[PDB]
């Protein structure tokens, strides 16, 4: 069942056995076995094939790479040609378009009947959400690859068989789908031409004169891509009409200043982008990866500008202006494409746009693809810093780890009553003791002297290996690594060359029993295979899959530090600076001389011996590749397979760490770090981590009348010699802090997902609400799925920014388009299938479609999308406000007499199993989903009767105040009344807010 | 008879308790002596307590120091001599003086290797961290005229040949962080690039009294198109400040300048 | 009645010059003890200068270290912990580093 | 007349005996609190000297084991 | 008479027994120094074997660290 959304990395080694059967030469992959390997018993009979042989009459045998091609089609390709399919996406627009203003209904009328409206009323309002969505530059575009979705997805669904091909001839591109593959034919003059007269394309595979006499007297040609960047360029090309549709939707209702950036610089944003990915392939995204930090820096400068303010962008500047330089060398470039290059960048910096339309356009970063990831560089990147000596200041370490137990120590002193009855001879901690008689504490301010003597203390297992009770951290269906003896069974047995000989097929208390047994040295239980990281920007990104048994130690280390531990180190006039650190580098660059102690540590503070320890004993030992289909490690055979040699795309001795694994130690020592660079320079520090990121605030405390202006200064300079102070500490650990990455801010702080500028929330939104799509990961295609999705984004969407509009048009265009997809094309059921006639018999009408798409869910039926909840994410009677809200829709249209036999229905022939399930909620069958004989036919029956359940009608039928609820009730509608009104202009002073006596 | 018997055995007991007085005197000497004579012990005290703490300080530094290392270590020759042969930093963490490692690597006589090397570079780059000079950035001729290119809109405009010269300018005169710090204050009060490029030209104190520069052109052609509109006759006494940028001496003697 | 007075001065006379044979035993036990007890503090006070001086040296001296890493911590640690219990090495083939 | 000085002489004698009894008694119970001050400061001495020999003493050996 | 002179005898015997008793208790409590005092010389030899360990770690120092 192939999927609708890009969820794996891109990867096109496959496509070179494809090349190779069609008699066609392709340099994809940089594993040589691939040249000459024998080619499986599928995309084989291509030779044997006569649709591919027809299409390939009129090509040169060279073909070219889908790296530089993708910007070009996603430009090039419109819908005007012919598609197999027969109900063409396109055919039910204007529909759609109806029921979007169908939301420029409603929504207005329940903010109406609420009270919050608008003082200001236009009474053109319609229209001009009908120009804006009809005027989009990516809505037919978005229809055709939509179209050529759903056809690939029905060849892939076959695969086997002669269904398997399709054709399209659209205008001056053609393209030929077989079996998850896809054949591009595209005009050469489309391609940018390097200086020798060659596309920049060819020139990483042909030479300038090879790429001259094999095309000759051709004018097309053909590039061989997997049917996974369809999936890629279709999700593209709908996050682009959706961020451009929110930004034209946007200004109508205030047009003197919108918190989205444009309609026109988003546009030639993205044209910038994607001539720039054009003339440098997949090694273009080096550029397209700093949209975010350029667009920081721009936040950072929308405050009072110090000399440091300025560094960051100065800094961003100057690694783009080397990164542009340094990829484009080597690259022949013509003197007016080095011009027109230069234009991505260059519009970056000279935006001028206030903070929330920068921190909106941050979020528009993923709209240009991903590279193609290899497994040799991903090998590479990691082995480059993941193998090398490190120099160690033991005195840095003696501070860090004599920390750590001071901070355990403080921890238990807080809780748990006082201290902990030290078993460990008093002589040795002359000047501790004095505390421990008295039962006190020794404070900061003088914890410089003493600091040592917290090596020597000895107390018994303070925590125990007890507490667990979560069985889902043991199993979630993830992925996990092969046994040692059969490590060569993930790759395709046609590029090895052999058959692997070899072929793949509780209790707690145990878990600790194998641990501590350093039963994980086993012969068997030593592979760590990496798989390469979903979509990104980076050159690439992986992360490590463990035999099972070692994946439960790893599990149980995770629970037991985080329980015991991990809590002595919490994720937290007056002035107070601060700075960002990354903390994913750190990952790679832990040595077991530094981790050591913390580990032994670790283990002594449980009665557990040799369980914290796992990683270090076992990473170096194992064998380090990718486990990727169609790529084995380079010079694999059969006579070295117990002993695999050392290629580009493995290595042995990985002494560093590895990312995600033993998150928890790693927070912990860091949180030493800090916290010994706070002991050693007198400042008052909070450290908060967020995933990847670290934010330490330094406070520095003044003696008052200082006016404003030095004091904001004097912070800069402290936080600033904190942080170098810091990277002192960490370098001399072994860990290298980039000092020209570094903010060193005052009021901007960034952290996890919430961007504060001077205490000011940043809105965003476009991380979300340019997500949605009509089709999603649902189990079988579930329409209910894909509403439920939808609804999800819009509530994210209007958590965030301020504006009501944009996001519920966009979702509302969504929902009936997703609707009309499944109805017409779905994938399980057999091509030409109308779920419109299998269940009604009769053609589906809009009136329908429109009636069951606004009973709320929580009823039994299919919208998710309700106006309350605009006003507040946490609702308190799901069933109240859906009531409430189909009552008010029904009463807006004169068919005020359909309510009661709307929400009655049929409850479902079910015990009382699923009403302690679902404390607030409805017995009927509707509102489930597939949470509760061949699959097939029995997931069609199904489908055909939960469609049957909808769209059909007349065939299934102290006190009561949360004093909680009516502030947020109250400020929210405060907010919606007054959001595109100046300050001044508000001319209410106070408002009332009188309850009837009737509920 | 018996009288003087008796007589005789008093003075003999008076006598004798004579002696046992003696006896108890210098008993009394001796405890009193013995008593005196231990001072130094109770004075002891204070020089242990120091020793205690030192002794302890560095049990624990070197006890963590040790356990750290695993059981292959090597030693300081067998490091010397296992890097005879070829580079090949020895299995097991290795320890060396700071200013023993730092004469050696400058005194390149013994070829320590290079990871070695570049490991302790790697070190000492952050020792060289203060309050200020953290993230500066470093600024070049090169780099400056790139990042005044990208505010800079066109191309070949006279604005371009303005920043080329005072980029030129300042890496003669050795300012190139005080034109930087001009251009992004100006920038920040919400100038033109255009504006900042003469504020700094009229605010800078190297520029005033400064003649333009003269470039030898052949022929109109090398000069872009978009400078030809503003090409005047020389002035006998030219100021950069005034407007003039440089001048253009024609291969035939023609004299031409370029203002802004 | 003067055999018994005869007597009775002897036994005292005798008692007394017990107690000054046990007054001097103990004016040479105490004299013993007291020219005995106090010798070797002197050396002691000497020493305990001179270790605290070096021991002062070593921990200043502990500062300035630069400690390089290697690639057999690990496979070492290991191969200790596998010996502490059940000690047999750990089973083939061979770890990272042997040495 | 002899007999009172005799009586006299051995009244001497044994008030001379009784202040030697009570000096001697006087010097014993000096020699108690002396002892008992000095009980204490050079047995904590020794077991801290003790206490660091032993700790120095294991550290030392888990050095050993390197060369 | 005879009477005065036994008095005093007795009196004289029952002194010379106090003394005795007391210089007895005496020498008892005199002989308890030794096992107060043989602390004072364990500590005098345990000085000397925590300086010949603590110079071999000296020694040991030097050879494992470079230094100049």
């Amino acid at each position: 069942y192939p999927d609708a959304r890009l969820s794996s990395p891109i990867v096109l080694d496959q496509c070179d056995l494809v090349t190779r059967a069609c008699g066609l030469y392709s340099s994809y992959s940089l594993n040589p076995q691939l040249r000459n390997c024998k080619l499986p018993k599928h995309i084989y009979r291509l030779k044997y094939d006569v649709t591919v042989t027809k299409f390939l009459s009129d090509v040169p045998v060279a073909t070219l790479p889908i790296d530089f091609i993708v910007p070009i089609l996603l430009k090039a390709l419109s819908g005007n040609g012919f598609c197999p399919v027969e109900p063409r996406c396109q055919q039910f627009l204007d529909e759609i378009i109806k029921y979007t203003m169908q939301d420029a209904l409603f929504l207005k009328y329940y903010l109406k009947n609420v009270g919050a409206q608008e003082d200001c009323v236009d009474d053109h309002f319609q229209e001009k959400i009908l120009s804006s969505i009809q005027g989009n530059e990516f809505l037919h575009q978005m229809f055709f690859w939509y179209d050529l979705a759903i056809l690939t997805r029905r060849g892939r669904l076959n695969r086997g068989n002669s269904r398997s091909t399709w054709f399209v001839h659209d205008d001056l591109i053609d393209i030929l789908g077989y079996g998850d593959y896809v054949f591009w034919k595209i005009p050469i003059s489309l391609l940018p031409l390097n200086t020798q007269g060659i596309p920049h394309a060819a020139m990483d595979w042909y030479q300038t004169s090879v790429f001259k006499e094999a095309v000759q007297g051709h004018t097309h040609i053909v590039s061989v891509s997997t049917a996974d960047v369809l999936i890629m360029c279709k999700d593209l090309i709908t996050c682009r009409f959706n961020t451009t549709l929110i930004s034209k939707i946007a200004e109508v209702e205030d047009p003197v200043c919108s918190d989205y950036p444009n309609f026109k610089i988003v546009s030639m944003l993205y044209q910038s982008g994607d001539y720039l990915l054009s003339i440098l392939g997949s090694d273009g995204y080096k550029i397209i990866k700093f949209l975010e930090p350029l667009c920081l820096a721009k936040i950072q400068l929308c405050s009072k500008y110090t000399e440091r303010k300025g560094r960051f962008l100065t800094q961003m500047h100057l690694a783009v202006n080397h990164t542009l330089e340094e990829i484009t060398e080597i690259r022949a470039l013509k003197p007016s494409q080095a011009h027109k290059i230069r234009e991505f960048h260059r519009t970056l910096i000279r935006l001028e746009m206030t903070p929330q339309q920068l921190c909106e356009l941050f979020s528009i970063q993923k709209h240009w693809g991903h590279p193609v990831l290899h497994s040799e560089t991903a090998i590479q990147k990691v082995k480059k810093h993941a193998t090398v000596l490190k120099a160690l200041r033991p005195i840095v370490i003696f501070e860090t780890y004599c920390v750590f137990k001071y901070s355990i120590a403080k921890h238990y002193f807080d809780s748990q009553g006082s201290w902990y009855s030290v078993t460990s001879d008093r002589n040795l901690t002359p000047g501790l003791n004095s505390y421990i008689k008295r039962n006190q504490f020794p404070p900061l301010p003088m914890i410089k002297e003493l600091l040592w003597e917290f090596y020597h203390l000895d107390h018994p297992p303070l925590f125990s290996t007890k507490i667990i009770s979560d069985l889902s951290i043991f199993i979630k269906d993830r992925a996990t690594a092969v046994e040692r003896t059969c490590w060569d069974a993930v790759f395709e047995p046609n590029v090895l060359g052999y058959n692997p000989p070899h072929k793949f097929s509780f209790s707690i208390e145990n878990v600790l029993s194998y641990a501590q047994k350093l039963e994980y040295l086993l012969p068997q239980y030593r592979n760590f295979s990496f798989s390469l990281k979903e979509k990104e920007l980076n050159v690439g990104r992986t992360f490590g899959k463990l035999p099972y048994p070692t994946r439960n130690v790893q599990t149980l280390c995770e629970a037991l530090l985080a329980d015991g531990l991990a809590k002595a180190f919490p994720s937290n006039t007056v002035r107070g600076s601060s700075f960002v650190t990354d903390l994913e580098k750190y990952n790679l660059a832990f040595r077991y001389e530094f981790t050591a102690p913390f580990i032994e540590y670790c283990n002594r503070c449980y009665g557990v011996k040799n369980v914290f320890n796992w990683m270090h004993y076992t990473i170096p030992q194992c064998y380090m590749h990718v486990s990727d289909y169609y790529n084995p490690p380079h010079n694999l055979t059969l006579e070295n397979r117990n002993n695999p040699p050392e290629g580009p795309s493995s290595y042995r001795g990985h002494m560093g760490g590895i990312e995600g694994l033993q998150q928890k130690l790693w927070t912990s020592i860091s949180c030493a770090q800090i916290s010994l660079v706070e002991i050693k320079t007198g400042f008052k520090l909070r450290s908060a981590v967020m995933g990847d990121n670290q934010c330490i605030t330094v406070l520095s405390v003044f003696p008052l009348e200082t006016d404003a202006d030095e004091q904001e200064q004097s912070a800069e300079d402290n936080a600033a010699r904190v942080a170098a102070s810091l990277a002192k500490v960490t370098s001399a650990c072994g860990i290298f802090l980039k000092p020209d990455e570094t903010f060193v801010h005052s009021g901007f702080i960034y952290f996890g997902k919430k961007q504060y500028l001077n205490g000011v929330q940043l809105p965003q939104s476009l991380k979300t609400a340019t997500r949605m799509a009509p089709l999603s990961d649902a189990i079988f295609d579930d329409l209910q799925g894909t509403l439920a999705s939808i609804g999800t984004a819009f509530e994210r969407s209007i958590s965030e920014t301020r504006h009501i509009f944009p996001c519920r048009i966009t979702a509302a265009f969504h929902t009936f388009f997703s609707v009309r997809i499944l109805q017409y094309h779905h994938l399980g059921f057999n091509k030409g299938f109308d779920l419109g006639q299998l269940t009604l018999g009769k053609p589906l009408d809009f009136g329908t479609i429109s009636l069951a798409l606004a009973v709320p869910q929580v009823l039994g039926g299919l919208s998710f999308l309700n106006p309350e909840k605009c006003f507040y994410r946490n609702l308190g009677d799901p069933v109240t406000s859906g009531l409430f809200q189909l009552k008010t829709y029904l009463r807006m249209i004169e068919m005020d007499d359909l309510f009661l036999p709307l929400i009655a229905k049929n409850p479902g022939n079910c015990t009382a199993i699923d009403f302690v399930l679902n404390p607030s909620g409805l017995n009927v069958p509707g509102s489930q989903d597939l949470t509760s004989t061949p699959v097939l036919d029995r997931l069609r029956k199904i489908t055909l009767q939960r469609w049957s359940l909808w769209f059909s009608y007349l065939d299934h039928c102290d006190s009561n105040i949360i004093f909680q609820n009516v502030i947020n009730y109250a400020v929210a509608l405060f907010d919606i009344k007054f959001r595109n009104t100046e300050a001044t202009d508000i001319q209410y002073n106070r408002a009332h807010l009188h309850l009837t006596k009737c509920c | 008879h018996s009288f003087e018997e008796v007589v005789q055995t008093l003075a003999s007991l008076a006598t004798v308790v004579q002696q046992q007085t003696i006896a108890s005197e210098s008993l009394e000497q001796r405890i009193t002596s013995l008593e005196n004579g231990l001072k130094p012990v109770y004075d002891m005290a204070k020089t242990i307590s120091s020793l205690n703490r030192v002794c302890a300080e560095m049990v624990a530094k070197y006890d963590l120091l040790v356990m750290t290392t695993g059981r292959a270590t090597a030693t300081a020759a067998a490091t010397e001599a296992y890097w005879a042969e070829h580079g090949q930093p020895p299995p097991g963490p290795s320890l060396y003086e700071e200013s023993a490692i730092r004469g050696k690597i400058e005194s390149r006589d013994e070829t320590v290797p290079q990871s070695v090397r570049e490991a302790f570079n790697n070190l000492d780059s952050t020792t060289s961290l203060t309050e200020e000079n953290f993230g500066k950035p470093d600024i070049s001729a090169k780099d400056l005229r790139n990042i005044m290119y990208d505010h800079l809109p066109g191309f070949g405009t006279a604005f371009h040949q303005l920043v080329q010269v005072i980029c030129k300018l300042g890496k003669d005169s050795n300012s190139l962080d005080i034109i930087h710090a001009e251009f992004q204050a100006s920038l920040a009060e919400g100038d033109s690039p255009q504006c900042a490029l003469i504020q700094i030209t009229k605010r800078v104190p190297i520029f005033q009294d400064a003649a333009p520069p003269v470039i030898h052109i052949r022929s109109r052609g090398d000069i872009p198109r978009a400078c030809q509109k503003s090409l005047r006759p020389v002035p006998p006494s030219p100021k950069i400040d005034r407007g003039w940028v440089c001048v253009f001496q024609l291969q035939d003697g023609k004299t031409l300048g370029l203002k802004i």
